């Protein structure tokens, strides 16, 4: 896995293109201010845990325990994973509060509380490391995330909606003007280009680091946030809003700066303006040190392609596994909380695959160059908090078998037929809904000692599904793996499989499915 | 004086006259065979001690010289002495030949036995040297050649290519990819030593290093003889000790630098000084703004470079290196 | 295998810390008097020979991997009277600096953690009779193993114990073949309030709550040549947690855990006894024991050989134990090592425990 | 070229008419296409094929511990012989 | 890690090493220039200098046509129509299409000066179908790679990096050579390319900066696309031999087996069919070892021509072995692949470029996927 | 004259003019996390997931037979 | 100059004027450097004859490095500051008498990295250190 729940790591997104780049739906075309005007309130954090060991002032127990708010376990998530003694034994989640109703940074649109919230969206994006898909066998998005309809801050039933993946190319013009910008280049001193590109000032100079200076007052005049403007001269660019002390909705607010509840104080932490005081002793302490530039990958170069996958994930207030890319439900009946009461919960895996996408944006045919990530919320009524206990891009070691199998098919990419490969663990699918995962008779799991502790070690299976339209009568769908393994010396070979029918799907009856072990120096010439 | 020399031949007695192999050869066939020379390779080292003690004026010098000379013979595959292109016709590309030089001299200058504050004067000054001449088609003999020169042979480092090509021994081969090289390295390390008072001691010390590679590829013509070169083409390092002690102590930061400033000031100077140099003042200069060279219109494509040095001379933009080399070693040191 | 092993906060705390113990089979609670006296039995610090002492140990950890991965313990006693004395340790377990580096200029400076355990304890022996001794100890632990990152709160945990311990050591008596001597002793360790390694009454880890007693004896021939063969009993005083179901499937499991850990530790100690259907054969698998013999020459050559047993039911550590012993003049050097017996790796195997110890002051007759 | 593969080359001897016994396991179908090795094996696949031939068939396989058994534990010997003579500082022999 | 220059090159390395350790071209690599996305954002003085430029690289930088090469796959420009303006075998030069840096905006260039720009790039081209990652990349802070961070042939035109671009990485380069007499440049050096930056006027108030990006060649592009003629240009005949840093003659053996299962040393034909007949004696299959199969044992151990070889590798350091690396580099820039299939060819219906009518021969043989494709993607042909 | 480097759950080694062969990490339990046997002084992507570890061992095999030996944090 | 070389451009041909109007010039090289060390500017080495000994040095560099291909200035500054204090309480008793040799050494270097245009006013700060340690 490579972990994705890094909130750090995630940056305020360009406005979307949902099905084609033909598609105008949160006016990802325009070119004019408009091309902001679908973008609502999204604050993405890792609560402190300031919060839950050193209560601060204004802070009660009641405001602990929401499933919104309240800290999470390791032994919730994962009841059959050992910690060591003194090492991390809580889940830092990676939480996204959306405002659909609520106005987004660099927001010009003059009728927003009239239109409608589900209308909007939220996003946030990320670069990746590791690029080639193809080359890491990148096979699927992974997340665990708590249901937001089920506990003590519950949302309404009537507020559902969706979760959109991006994979590739993503521009990283946040503001769209084919102009990147700096911070760290602003000033009174310095030069802009002379004509106001449409959101602010922007540099004119070519950016050499990606760094502030610790003088306080160029730090003032720089840290401004993406539109280049320092909040008195936001209602020339941002007009409908100009009476505001904040037009441009950027502003940043350290979350013990502010006064409320845990959400509120995080609502205005990813602001870009304000948000790299010199003085870690600030009032509105920093939060970063970095200035806020529209380079992701940090390669000095802004990509304005927009070439990526799509896939889709419904927040519904009923969902099952064996839809909506659901694989695990665990159910929390008794969670302990800090005010003395009790709440339910529950815990949902979505296991998206990474060949499989629902929509293609642009010109991107393979996987071998997969540079941003990004997803955003939209179709929500109201306030809606989406808690990600884990978020991961998986990859196996096992890759699917592309190319037929069969003569008698001949029509190897066809047919519309689902083949994922996945694992199933004890530590994380022993809830599965159809069958709970347990290891075979006999199995046990390993034990070391990680310091004066007993770790029992995952037992894991190669999980194999076949869906959609279904498979022909002949027709196979394989996994394959490049080893080197001599057998002379034993005189058996030993396995354990498993078949269980797909959850709404006609049942799966014996001796129709058939496991098969093929192995050689190839899978069509030389093989048993 | 120490002489060296190593030759390798080999023995090609179980070949046909085509590249066949003869199938029935056994190793003892012809053992006490010497064969057709593969390599040849010739070392001399010469040290000499100098004795200038001799006279008792010069009494106080130590110098030392050391001559290293190295000669390389290489015969080339028969894929290249019998190469035969499409039409037919055969070809000898040549051997290769190669020279090396390191001469060294070191003195010790005793200043002993204002200017008799100096004690000791010690100069080194190491330069070596190298030619590599392919498409050299005689071979060698059994106890070396003097064939080229008997100079090249003992590193002469002196041209041999118009003599070997009049000579009729290069290459034929009009499309001979192979290229002459030569290469030369200087290096002088001077250090001398001063005690003008009696507890003051001071020492001072020069560099210099000079490298230069040279590379060009050859034809020669079919009459006369005579060596055309192609394509030459130089590369190399430099270094020297120098003095910029009077821009030291001048505040630099982000905000202020006065040796930026004169680093900005002097190119035109520079670029003046280098316009007299091409235009020699018997006509006006032409600058970016006169009427000659007027400011173009602002689609054209030069109108920001002629708007950004308006009153520089044609040649010389405040961009040209010519320009701002000279004026930033001038801002940096001091000079005027 | 393990099956439901006990979960105890700070388990560093249950590691012998000197070679001399070490190669005694884990076992000091009835041994002889000596400086490392303190983790196994203090009240026998009364009976010491010499009027101070001070000891330095080392216990490598992953030596074929990395250094500067061990635990030490520093340990000063000192008898004032005849019938008292005072004794303070220090056990401190670390990996040593570690750099926290990204590429950035690697000339840049770096920040170095050392994250770390400790116990520092103080305790206090009194001879009631002249045969028998009692001791109270305090110690304070600190957990500092955690390093900060984002998202991430390094602070140390902390936490207070006590020990109560009795030490009955008889004078010479002659037998038939020997005059061999007899000795006994108890010791209740870690009693004290739950850790909170994440700073959350509701997220808290039990003590390890332990009781050893043992026994031993000590065959005396030709006034130069001592075998001393002890016998320990461990049990940790700390609840078992709830296995695969004691009557929704997992929902039992859950309610079965919260109603375990929302056990006080001063409950936990009475329920640690019986909590079986069964009788005492049933609770003797949670009943640890080790044997020792330590052959001694001239007081100045030890010989030790150990044998400890867990039962593999939970924890898996069997092993047996070599160790050596030797004294200068007034210094004292012990070394042990172990050959495991378990299939669960031993972390301590292929490694070399090392103890010195300095002995200066007065001497003090043996009743 | 026999009738006896299949339509991928593949031979059962399951399906072998003039073969008793099949392929020797009741249990499982064996197949042989072109002279693999498993003293050398360099590809390994785990998949799912179909048998139901009017049906399209879904549903989801766990596969678990691939593993070899059994090893074989038979010995071996080996012996060796030296001769080492020297003879009056002259010779010196050494036959292995 | 292994890049041709040129496609020119390319397609003149096999035709070149004909007659090995002779090379049939006259080509000499004087000046090379390569830069790569700045990543590191590191500035010192002692690194070879802080040279950070804004690049702009074509594909089709230089790119004259070839005579057995369709132009679809020499470059990817939509259509040529007037886009050459050299003979059609010409060596690689900017001249030699309408991308000429040189003639940038002149009368009939593809380009205007907007090209010199990283915010309009795109419309510095004249042409329609231009795509921000296919006809050309982009990069605004791109690090020129000092020489002890690659090496190069100088007769062979094509580089070798010390760290290999595993990832989503540009590779651009400019580079001078010689034929003789004449002189070639295919990208823009720092020295004879626009200036970094103009300004015009005197304060910052007034003050309009421009800077000017360099016009090189891509050798590597931001997105992977392995059917555009950049991607052949990442040369796969190139085999690091593992551990090896300074292997020697004597010291070093090298044979190649046919594994199915046993190792052997020669080719067999399939059953019911066999090799083409009367086989030139450079091409010969039946009953020949494998290492004259693929070009690699002509020479003897003087590296003077032999009949049918002296049954040992052919190490000759500036051709088959990259001594100072401890690298094998085949004489042909596809042995496995069109090589292989060449030699197998019975008729002029078979294309290699058509793996459809191959004659069951080359069906079993050719590893044309390993070429084709990425080695992720070769891993689905397991029987080749 | 050795260094390692974690920026985000990414380890990188860099070594000067030391060029290595093999390269391990271990975790402090002693489990192999780890292993590579074709180390081009390139990055490492270790799995993300250790179960509450951050301090891992890195030892590094050279040319010869010398082993360097690293402890990191992984974050 | 680390790498200068002849110019292929500088010919007989009629064009002498590059892209940049330039007249071509005969050696082209892409940087040079000019590099400048006080090691140290003042060493000040003394001891009393109270056992006190005071070692204390200002040490000084300049790293200037000019670029052709972006006709940039690279220019790296560094100062550093030594003290070395060694004195030895005589005699110190706590029966028990031992000398108390005292030693202490603070450093303090800056090192700053700015990157500046001829053109106009762009003095980029790179790089910098301000370390100090006693
Ligand atoms: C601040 C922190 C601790 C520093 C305190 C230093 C004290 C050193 C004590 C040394 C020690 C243990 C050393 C082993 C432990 C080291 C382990 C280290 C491991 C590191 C990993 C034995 O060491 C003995 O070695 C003998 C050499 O053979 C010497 O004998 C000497 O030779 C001649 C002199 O030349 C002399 O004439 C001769 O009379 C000596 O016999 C002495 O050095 C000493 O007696 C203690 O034993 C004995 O030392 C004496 C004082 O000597 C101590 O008396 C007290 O000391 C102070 C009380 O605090 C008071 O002030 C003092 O009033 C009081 O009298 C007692 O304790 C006593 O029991």
């Amino acid at each position: 896995t490579i972990d994705m729940r890094s909130a750090y790591a995630w940056s305020l997104a360009s406005t979307p293109f949902i099905t084609s780049i033909n598609d105008n739906t949160f006016n990802a075309n325009s070119n004019t201010l408009e091309y902001g005007f679908k973008r609502a309130k999204l604050s993405w954090y890792t609560i402190d845990p300031v919060f839950y060991s050193s209560k601060p002032s204004g802070i009660s127990n009641d405001d602990l325990s929401l499933n919104t708010t309240r800290r999470i376990y390791s032994r919730e998530l994962y009841p059959n994973t050992d910690i060591a003694q003194g090492q991390i034994q809580v889940v830092n989640t990676l939480d996204l509060t959306y405002y659909p109703g609520e106005r987004g940074p660099y927001n010009n649109n003059p009728s927003f509380g009239a239109s409608n919230p589900s209308a909007n969206f939220g996003g946030i994006m990320r670069a990746l490391n590791s690029t080639n898909f193809e080359q890491g066998n990148v096979e699927y998005i992974q997340f665990w995330v708590l249901d937001p309809y089920v506990g003590n801050g519950e949302s309404p039933a009537t507020n559902a909606g969706k979760i959109y993946f991006n994979l590739g190319e993503i521009s990283e013009d946040v503001l769209k003007d084919g102009r990147k910008q700096y911070e760290n280049g602003l000033g009174p001193d310095q030069v802009m280009v002379n004509p106001q590109p449409l959101w602010g000032d922007v540099p004119a100079s070519q950016s050499l680091i990606y760094a502030f200076d610790t003088n306080p007052d160029n730090r003032k005049n720089q840290d401004v946030g993406l539109d280049g403007l320092p909040s008195s001269r936001e209602g020339s660019i941002y007009t409908n809003y100009a009476g505001e002390a904040d037009p441009a909705g950027d502003d940043y607010t350290y979350y013990l700066n502010a006064d409320g509840g845990v959400l509120e104080r995080y609502k205005n932490y990813n602001g870009t303006e304000g948000n790299s005081a010199v003085s870690i002793n600030d009032p509105n302490r920093g939060s970063t040190t970095l200035p806020d530039v529209e380079d992701i990958n940090r390669d000095n170069t802004m990509s304005t392609i927009n070439a990526y996958y799509e896939y889709s994930i419904d927040v519904k207030p009923g969902m099952q596994v064996g839809e909506n890319y659901i694989t695990d439900i665990r159910e929390v009946t008794n969670v302990d909380l800090p005010n003395g009461g009790t709440t339910n919960a529950r815990w949902i895996q979505f296991k998206i695959p990474v060949s499989q996408p629902q929509n293609t944006i642009g010109n991107i045919t393979d996987f071998r160059s997969i540079r941003f990530m990004r997803m955003f919320m939209t179709g929500f009524n109201s306030q809606m908090t989406v808690r990600f206990g884990a978020l991961d891009l998986v990859r196996g070691e096992w890759r699917r078998y592309t190319g037929t199998l069969d003569a008698n098919d001949q029509n190897p990419d066809d047919d519309g037929v689902e083949f994922d490969v996945a694992a199933v663990n004890i530590q994380e699918n022993g809830t599965k809904c159809p069958v709970n995962y347990v290891m075979p008779p006999g199995v046990q799991r390993e034990q070391l000692y990680n310091n004066n502790t007993v770790i029992n070690q995952n037992e894991q299976a190669l999980a194999v599904r076949i869906g959609g339209a279904g498979l022909q009568y002949q027709d196979s769908r394989a996994v394959f793996k490049n080893v080197s393994v001599d057998m002379r010396q034993y005189k058996k070979l030993k396995m354990f499989l498993h078949a269980e029918s797909l959850p709404n799907q006609p049942t799966l009856e014996d001796d129709e499915m058939v496991g098969f072990i093929r192995f050689g120096n190839d899978f069509t010439q030389n093989f048993y | 004086l120490n002489y060296s020399a190593t030759s390798n031949n080999i023995v090609r007695n179980f070949l046909n006259d085509d590249n066949s192999p003869k199938e029935d050869f056994n190793i003892w066939d012809d053992y006490l065979d010497i064969g057709t020379p593969n390599q040849h390779a010739q070392q001399l080292v010469l040290n000499y001690d100098i004795p200038i003690n001799k006279i008792p004026i010069f009494g106080f010098v130590k110098a030392s010289y050391s001559y290293t000379a190295d000669y390389m013979w290489q015969r080339s595959s028969t894929a290249f002495s019998e190469y035969e292109d499409p039409n037919g016709t055969v070809y000898d590309l040549g051997n290769t030949i190669q020279n090396s030089n390191s001469n060294t001299l070191t003195t010790t200058l005793n200043m002993n036995t204002v200017l008799t504050s100096i004690k000791n004067v010690q100069i080194n000054y190491t330069k070596n040297s190298g030619t590599v001449l392919p498409g050299y088609t005689p071979s060698v003999g059994f106890l070396g050649t003097s064939k080229p020169s008997l100079g090249f042979v003992f590193g002469s480092q002196d041209d041999v290519r118009y003599e070997a090509a009049k000579r009729g021994w290069l290459t034929t081969y009009q499309d001979f990819n192979q290229s002459f090289t030569q290469v030369s390295n200087k290096l002088l390390k001077v250090t001398a030593n001063i005690d003008l008072l009696p507890d003051l001691k001071v020492d001072l010390s020069m560099d210099r290093s000079y490298s230069e590679n040279t590379s060009e590829q050859y034809s020669v013509d079919p009459s006369t003889n005579e060596y055309k070169p192609l394509s030459p083409y130089t590369y190399g390092m430099f270094s020297i000790s120098t003095v910029m002690i009077k821009t030291a102590f001048s505040p630099s930061d982000e905000t202020q630098s006065a040796a930026f400033d004169d680093f900005r000031s002097n190119r035109l100077i520079i670029a003046n000084r280098l316009a007299e140099g091409h235009y020699g003042s018997g006509v006006a200069i032409p600058r970016y703004g006169d009427a000659n060279n007027p400011i173009p219109a602002e689609t054209d494509p030069n109108y920001a470079v002629y708007t950004a040095n308006q009153g520089y001379p044609i040649g010389y933009t405040k961009s040209n290196q010519a320009v701002l080399l000279p004026a930033f070693l001038a801002a940096y040191t001091g000079s005027d | 295998d393990i099956e439901r092993p006990i979960t105890t906060g700070v388990p560093f705390l249950l590691v012998a810390a000197d070679a001399r113990a070490a190669g005694l089979g884990d076992q000091g609670v009835a041994t002889s008097s000596d400086v490392f006296s303190q983790q196994w039995n203090p009240a026998k610090y009364a009976f010491a020979e010499d009027a101070q002492g001070l000891s330095i140990s080392y216990t490598p950890y992953l030596t074929d991997l990395a250094n500067d991965i061990s635990l030490g313990q520093v340990t000063y006693y000192n008898k004032i009277n005849d019938r008292s004395a005072f004794a303070g340790s220090f056990r401190y377990f670390g990996f040593g600096g570690i750099e926290l580096r990204q590429t950035g200029d690697p000339n840049e400076p770096t920040r170095e953690v050392n994250p770390n355990e400790f116990a520092l304890d103080g305790s206090y022996s009194l001879k009631l009779s002249e045969t028998f001794s009692m001791a109270v100890a305090a110690r304070y632990i600190r957990s500092n193993l955690k390093v900060a990152t984002e998202e991430i709160d390094a602070s140390a945990a902390g936490s207070f114990a006590v020990d109560v311990a009795g030490f009955y050591q008889s004078e010479e008596i002659a037998y038939s073949d020997f005059n061999g001597r007899w000795r006994a002793g108890f010791n209740i360790q870690n009693l004290g309030p739950k850790i909170s390694y994440d700073h959350d009454d509701l997220s808290a880890n039990f003590l390890p709550a332990n009781l050893r007693v043992g026994g031993g004896f000590d065959f005396i021939f030709d006034d130069y040549n001592k075998l001393g063969v002890s016998l320990e009993l461990t049990k940790l005083l700390v609840p078992t947690p709830p296995g695969p179901g004691t009557p929704s499937q997992s929902q039992a499991d859950e309610a079965n855990y919260k109603k375990y850990k929302d056990i006080g530790w001063v409950s936990g100690i009475f329920k640690s006894f019986g909590d079986a259907p069964g009788g005492f054969s049933e609770e003797l698998k949670e009943i640890t024991y080790s044997a020792a013999a330590e052959y001694m020459y001239q007081d100045a050559f030890a010989m030790r050989l150990g044998y400890y047993h867990e039962s593999p039911m939970k924890g898996a550590k069997q092993f047996f134990s070599l160790g050596a012993g030797f004294k200068y003049s007034m210094i004292k050097v012990d070394v042990s090592y172990l050959f495991s017996a378990s299939k669960v790796k031993n972390p301590l195997e292929n490694t070399l425990r090392f103890s010195l110890t300095f002995n200066f002051g007065d001497k003090y007759e043996t009743y | 070229n026999s009738s006896k593969r299949d339509v991928n080359g593949i031979y059962y001897p399951d399906n072998d008419p003039d073969l008793e016994g099949g392929d020797g396991d009741g249990k499982l179908t064996l197949g042989i296409k072109g002279n693999p090795n498993f003293g050398l094996v360099r590809n390994l696949m785990v998949g799912v094929k179909s048998r139901a031939d009017h049906k399209d068939i879904k549903g989801e396989v766990w596969f678990n511990e691939l593993r070899l058994a059994d090893l074989e534990n038979k010995g071996g010997m080996a012996a060796i012989l030296n001769v080492d003579t020297n003879m009056a500082d002259f010779a010196t022999v050494s036959a292995t | 890690r292994h890049f041709f220059l040129s496609q020119y090159f390319r397609n003149k390395y096999d035709v070149s090493l004909k007659n090995y350790p002779f090379i049939d071209s006259r080509v000499q690599i004087t000046r090379l220039e390569v830069w790569v996305t700045n990543k590191q954002n590191r500035v010192t003085t002692t690194g070879g200098g802080n040279n950070l430029r804004n690049i702009i690289a074509l594909q089709d930088l230089g790119e004259a046509q070839v005579s057995g090469v369709p132009d679809n796959e020499v470059v990817v420009i939509s259509s040529t129509a007037g886009f050459f303006n050299n003979p059609i075998d010409s060596p690689t030069s900017n001249t030699n299409n309408k991308y000429d840096p040189a003639t940038i905006g002149q009368a009939g260039s593809f380009l205007n000066s907007n090209i010199r720009e990283i915010v309009t790039a795109k419309s510095g081209f004249n042409n329609t179908n231009v795509s921000e990652a296919t006809d050309y990349s982009v990069l605004e802070n791109a690090r020129k790679l000092t020489t002890n961070e690659y090496t190069f042939n100088p007769q062979l035109g094509y580089i070798s990096l010390q760290q290999r671009l595993a990832n989503d990485e540009i590779l651009a380069v400019a580079f001078e050579y010689t034929v003789g007499g004449k002189v070639y440049q295919v990208g823009e050096f720092g020295s004879d390319g626009v200036d970094a930056t103009v300004v015009t006027g005197n304060n910052s108030s007034n003050q309009a900066i421009i800077t000017q990006s360099l016009v090189l060649k891509m050798l590597k592009s931001n997105l992977t696309n392995v059917k555009n003629p950049v991607w052949n240009l990442m040369m796969k005949n190139v085999y690091q031999i593992p551990q090896a840093y300074q292997i020697k003659q004597d010291d070093f053996r090298l044979n190649i087996l046919y594994t199915d299962p046993s190792p052997i040393n020669y080719i067999t034909p399939v059953q019911g069919s066999s090799f083409p007949p009367n086989p030139a004696p450079d091409s010969k299959v039946e009953q020949t070892p494998l290492l004259n199969v693929f070009n690699l044992d002509r020479l003897n151990y003087n590296n003077d021509p032999q009949a049918g070889g002296d049954g040992f590798f052919d190490y000759i350091p500036g051709v088959t072995v990259d001594v100072q690396n401890g690298r094998v580099i085949f004489t042909t820039k596809e042995p496995f692949g069109e090589l292989i299939f060449n030699k197998l060819q019975t008729g002029a219906g078979e294309s290699y470029n058509d793996p459809t009518t191959y004659n069951a021969n080359q069906q079993k043989y050719v590893f044309r996927n390993m070429y084709r494709n990425t080695q992720a993607g070769a891993l689905q042909d397991s029987d080749k | 004259s050795f260094y390692v480097s974690v920026k985000d759950k990414t380890i990188k080694l860099n070594s000067t003019e030391d060029v290595m062969r093999e390269v391990s990490i271990f975790d402090i339990s002693g489990k192999l996390l780890y292993n590579n046997k074709k180390v081009e002084n390139t990055e490492f992507q270790v799995s993300n997931f250790q179960s509450g570890n951050q301090v891992l061992i890195v030892k590094v095999t050279l040319d010869n037979g010398n082993i360097i030996t690293k402890k990191i944090v992984f974050n | 100059i680390n790498q200068f070389r002849s110019n292929f451009d500088y010919n007989s041909s009629p064009k002498v004027q590059d892209v940049n109007t330039n007249f071509y010039n005969e050696i082209i090289m892409s940087n040079v450097n000019l590099v400048e060390q006080f090691s140290p500017l003042i060493r000040m080495d003394f001891e009393l004859k109270s056992s006190l000994r005071v070692l204390s040095e200002i040490k000084k560099d300049r790293a200037l490095s000019m670029s052709f291909d972006n006709n940039l200035l690279t220019e790296v500054k560094g100062m550093e500051y030594i003290i070395g204090l060694g004195y030895r309480f005589k005699d110190v008793i706590f029966i028990i008498k031992s000398d108390i040799n005292i030693k202490a050494d603070f450093s303090l270097r800056n090192n700053e990295t700015l990157v500046r245009y001829l053109d106009y006013d762009n003095n980029q700060l790179a790089a910098g250190q301000n370390i100090w340690s006693l």
